[PDB]
């Protein structure tokens, strides 16, 4: 069910994860305001989903849902022990904690993906 | 955890506060969805929403009704659909003509045009005194703006409409029965879209609304302020009946091209005053219970109810719209006490839309004596021991009727992408 | 096989019956696309559709016309586009004035306003008798509703418009020449955009339509039912010419602001009756052939044709829209026989759109004498041996004029994803 | 060409498969009803295509066109022999035959991808 | 190389100069964004665009202004938006009534019969109407011969707000930084822009007002100077201050018609009567005219140069016009243009204003109470080329488009199609 | 920055390549015309982008940004030396040169991916 594990721990909510991806697009859906005021909502939903998918595509993880990646986890981003978060806290608490440092992670992650793309294609383009 | 590595999870249950546009959804079963009920299928989705389910464990969210915004969207919807409904019908500008009247109901006669504009004929019709301003009279609207007849096929029947969330959002609900309107609610559940909301408009009471399963609730943003309006919810409804025993008649007079205008003809039979009946046994019991509950928040003072503030009749009188006719009933006898009944009433035809913003409307008369049966469920009071005890019925914005329902609900935006540490490695 | 595993293919060619909104694409070659031809570039794709190809092998699908979607979509589109075309211009309400007429054409004179509203002048104009209802007369429309002049820059000429399927659908066609309209057509082919369809309106016969390559076709739901209308496609067309030899004249009279109105002036020269000419040899040959064909479906009975059902002139007569003028021709001389010619005709200016649902129109008069040369291609009949032999031309619905061109066509929705078994492993 | 093998056998229509998937988006394409009545069609076409692509991506087959999967083919879903369909039937007939049991297959696949990536996640993370 | 293979790069920086529809972004700071400034938030993005940056190295492309897109889209936007603004108000059709007038020669005192709130009753009213708006003792309003007027009802303000034009998703805007750019030919100093600096959509004939200068000395622009028909557009190195006034202390009265549907008109002139005039500093004006003559002497080889009076014709074409606080001027420019290679100009005002393209609907600008001033910066001139005849220049105008094509000269629109194929040593 | 390497050589602008991919969708973004004329722009922005991604999907390179293939480079497509373009020419100059022959090489890749798909599919099928 949708949001069926919104309160469970990080180790339990990480199961499935297909319900949260299927809902973001699907649904039931003279000149009248109903027209424009529904088409705007639909186009915003599509654009948000495509920004998310593109952002996954830049990191090489498109097609996957759980995607390992090469970027160190500096302890300054989390003083809490890294084996405790996975069976104690809810995902919301994690978002509240780590929403501060997001753009640093994304900016570093782009270049860390480039250091898997460029070298692998220079394996033959330069060799 | 010796040296961990970033991992990216997509489709993860996190959310934020939101600002979006909700879709209505009617709940009709027949061609009434196409008969323009204002909120007909011409407005939004026909029918058949999904049920409401998915209780969530251990979640906590901090609701608020006075900072809420769903009521704002719906008020704008109300005004927009009202204007859209009144647009493609008359336009009673020819009636701003000198009326000669003689004798509540004045018998007015006036010159008007037949289908040929060069020819004219006399017509007579009975107009209610509040709609007339001076043996020469004119309609009140000509000083302010042009009227617009609420032409037939347009019914004010308050059908329930469900508010459903667009793609990519969700709606959260509070199940705590004693939820006073603010503070964290733990028994949270998800709803695809809300229970049936009857969009009535009324003043000094609530009609056909939603009760509360537990005992009488009292809700206000800041009771220490003497201006904030209380919105009470009764544990059990009180049955009310209203009638207009006069057997009216309607006559149609044509104006210019193919175009009609209905007006009240002659009163067949005897004349009687439109009234309202409220069961006094239930009413006294409920008033006593509300007095008992109010005594908690104000520390051990006496509490009394007194006559309304007065002023404009719309603000100073309870007002129905049922049966296609607008009432204005006096509530003086209804509020008298401390911690059956018959109410006299008067009706109007020229109606300014009760936000005080929409253009004037002419409600056409309806033939035959009309009855109307409702449920009183909530009260709108305002706080005035000799003076803190007195409570006055209150009247005001259209929103206050509906913030009485859209208080359990919250709109959350979901952004499912989360970064977590673990022993991953590519 | 021993053991198999699910496999997923994308882009599979499978379809389902669909229900969608079809675009419209014009076929213009000049500025006429922007000059409002009702179906101009203001409401359709400009021009140049693709060709039609991709015959399919071994396919079979069950067509049907009498429950097809395209005809209702086109009907609603036609009504909406027409209503949008007539709204911006006048507003002929000032002419609901007492007319003094004397003497087919009555010379009516009336008072009207000049550019200054406080001043008036007399004007005279000739109005056709069917548009007048009583030495004092008024227009027929003032009883019913306000008219709107078909202001200039609008041309009723039926240009061809191609219908096309939106993104993610396809159009299927029947190539079987003797396709009687129902049951599985095997010679199926795909189409991007339909062939040119002329959206003409014309009762009791068909004009400028599409023939059939093989011999005469006959179509109906259930010939055992006496009520349904037969639609016949002729193997070859017959040539018909219509004229209004009177050399009319138009005069413009102004009303209020810069808001004119044209009317028929005086008849220069001599007066003559508008008439239509049909070649009698071709008509007799075609009528004999259709009589020969009809004997197959009704077993070896005699067959005859008789005068129309009568009633309203529009139902009881054949009407065009030639040169911006509307005709009503008597077809009694045409249908007289068993298993040249001149037809008298009368014209109108006040036209209710022939659904009876569209709003009133005043077709402006056109100067000079009109000629109108057309190809008749199909007939509309209704089955009445002494009584089963007689066939009565009939009509009244504009839908049947178009269900004779959109009979070959069906709309399909692709379902590209499909699952199949084979040897596999991830 | 588009729909150029709608009648051929399953083994013959399995060739190409680019034209029947490339056409689902492309095409030629004052307030007026033309605007709303065209934008609604556009948005519906886009949303249908994105639902198809997302459904292919949940199963791990995004980017592919022919994609093997690990779900057994119980004989009860087809009594007709499994080596005869590939050279006798047409895809239309196959869709008519199997459309009864489709949601079972989709439900099985939507979980049999999480089971697939469970091993990869545990190998590359749990170690 | 020995043997190479195709490689596909996505995100390549290549472009094709194309066509599109660009948004409009306002630059407001308060509820003025919701008070109808014609081009308010009701038709444009609210405010706060991004800065303009990312200079590009070694780029070159051929610009052009006289076949640009942005001018036509701006013109259609202006026409459609203005028309949509004027619809939801009167409709002064009741005023096509026989006006009895008797004459200060500019203002005629007219009286007429009109309806009160009861249509069956009538009363007399009086108002002063300007003589150009009247056509003959009997008089009627000018518009009744042509079409119905439409009062520019209050809460709409004609003040030119700066609006930024921001390109939609996918496209981008390119700019010329060459200071002496003459409108055509390849500009090397290129820099992309997210969206345009503030453009004041003013309207004015025979001169330019409040527009953008050029940092270097005076520029001269045209299609083909060898052709005499084309209009020259000049950007001044520095502005010259201009002031316009209407010292008469007018008054406004309201007369009601039918339903609650008013109509304002000029009452009685309190005090004394004076003629509206404009003031231009003659020192700066002579200096600037001399400099423009010096510049124009270069393109036309070593001839004398002079300036003569306007071509004449319609007063709108033959006179500089304004929109100053809801009032429209028509000032004579004869004294300005007299020379070779302070000042006071008499002016007249109108109330019945046709769209100065001649294509929009009639408008009635309501009178504004109190004496009104209007302070502006002249920045560009519109001339046409007529040594005895090639020396004389004539101010010219009439087209709305030429007033904006002086400002959108630097800009171009590019479509990005970033998918590129290249050869290199590859194998899947 | 966007278009920050529009003038540099082919081997210099080949770095990053995500500024040009992250911009093609993102941005700031009563019945009125301003409503419709924005929705017409937005839907053409997303539909143009999906047509690019779908075109990389058939070529097998969806998810990738730099993607090798198996279609040889006939010298007739370019007489200029194939090791000189990568450090002398601007990407625009490359576009103007080889835009003539675009639909040939596109058509080959449309099948040269389906070719190896069949061999991969027939490895087990
Ligand atoms: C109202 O007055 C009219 C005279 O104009 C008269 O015919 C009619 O009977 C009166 N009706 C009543 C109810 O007094
Ligand atoms: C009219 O009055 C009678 C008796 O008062 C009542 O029974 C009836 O219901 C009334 N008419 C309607 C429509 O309610
Ligand atoms: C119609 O009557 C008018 C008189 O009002 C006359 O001048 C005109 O000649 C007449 N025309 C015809 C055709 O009888
Ligand atoms: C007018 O009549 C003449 C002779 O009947 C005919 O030749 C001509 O074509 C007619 N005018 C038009 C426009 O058809
Ligand atoms: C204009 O004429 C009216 C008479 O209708 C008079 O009352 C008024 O004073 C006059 N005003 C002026 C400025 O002459
Ligand atoms: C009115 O005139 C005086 C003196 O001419 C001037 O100072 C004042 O600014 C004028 N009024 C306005 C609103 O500018």
């Amino acid at each position: 069910g949708f949001l069926g594990a919104a309160g469970s721990t990080m180790g339990a909510a990480s199961m499935t994860l297909t319900v949260q991806a299927r809902n973001l697009l699907s649904g039931i859906v003279k000149l009248t305001v109903w027209g424009i005021k529904q088409l705007q909502a639909r186009v915003l939903a599509v654009e948000r989903y495509l920004r998310d998918q593109q952002l996954l595509g830049i990191w090489g993880c498109s097609g996957k849902l759980i995607c390992c990646t090469n970027v160190p986890w500096n302890s300054s981003w989390s003083n809490r022990n890294l084996s405790e978060i996975w069976d104690n806290m809810t995902w919301l608490q994690w978002d509240k904690e780590i929403s501060n440092y997001t753009q640093i992670i994304y900016g570093l992650l782009e270049e860390s993906q480039n250091q898997q793309e460029k070298n692998e294609q220079d394996l033959l383009a330069l060799d | 955890a010796e040296n961990l590595w970033v991992t990216v999870y997509y489709g993860v249950p996190v959310w934020k506060e939101a600002k979006t546009t909700l879709f209505c959804a009617s709940d009709a079963r027949a061609y009434e969805k196409e008969v323009h009920n204002v909120w007909a299928t011409h407005a939004c989705v026909p029918t058949d929403p999904s049920p409401q389910e998915l209780f969530l464990e251990n979640v906590t969210e901090n609701f608020n009704m006075w900072k809420n915004d769903m009521v704002d969207q719906m008020h704008e919807d109300i005004i927009s659909l009202w204007d859209q409904s009144l647009k493609p019908c008359v336009k009673l500008t020819p009636l701003c003509v000198t009326l000669i009247c003689s004798n509540e109901m004045k018998n007015c006669s006036f010159n008007t045009t037949t289908e040929i504009r060069d020819k004219e004929k006399k017509e007579y019709a009975l107009f209610y005194k509040p709609d007339i301003v001076p043996s020469e009279y004119r309609l009140i609207n000509c000083n302010t703006s042009a009227c617009t007849q609420a032409c037939p096929k347009v019914t004010f029947e308050p059908i329930p409409i469900h508010y459903c969330a667009p793609a990519g959002y969700a709606i959260l609900k509070c199940n705590n029965e004693t939820f006073n309107g603010t503070g964290p609610c733990s028994n949270v559940s998800t709803v695809q879209c809300t229970h049936g909301i009857r969009p009535v408009v009324s003043t000094q009471l609530l009609l056909n609304g939603s009760l509360a399963e537990k005992e009488i609730v009292i809700r206000s943003e800041n009771l220490t302020n003497n201006a904030k309006i209380i919105i009470v919810h009764l544990n059990t409804s009180v049955e009310i009946v209203c009638t207009r025993p006069g057997n009216n008649t309607r006559k149609s007079v044509r104006i210019g091209p193919g175009q009609t205008f209905y007006a009240t003809g002659d009163i067949i039979g005897d004349i009687r005053q439109a009234h309202c009946n409220i069961s006094e046994k239930q009413w006294n019991e409920t008033l006593q219970k509300v007095g008992k509950e109010l005594q908690k928040h104000f520390p051990n003072k006496t509490i009394k109810y007194e006559r309304s503030a007065g002023g404009d009749m719309e603000i100073a009188t309870h007002s129905f719209n049922c049966g296609g006719e607008f009432f204005y009933c006096n509530t003086s006898k209804l509020f008298n006490g401390t911690y059956t009944i018959t109410l006299q009433c008067r009706i109007k035809q020229i109606i300014n839309m009760w936000q005080g913003v929409g253009r004037c409307m002419y409600a056409p008369p309806i033939a035959g004596n009309i009855t109307c049966k409702s449920n009183i469920t909530g009260l709108l009071l305002t706080r005035d021991n000799k003076t803190e005890e007195t409570f006055r019925p209150a009247g005001g914005d259209m929103r206050d009727n509906w913030r009485s329902e859209l208080y359990k609900y919250k709109v959350v935006k979901i952004e499912p992408l989360g970064v977590a540490p673990t022993r991953c490695k590519r």
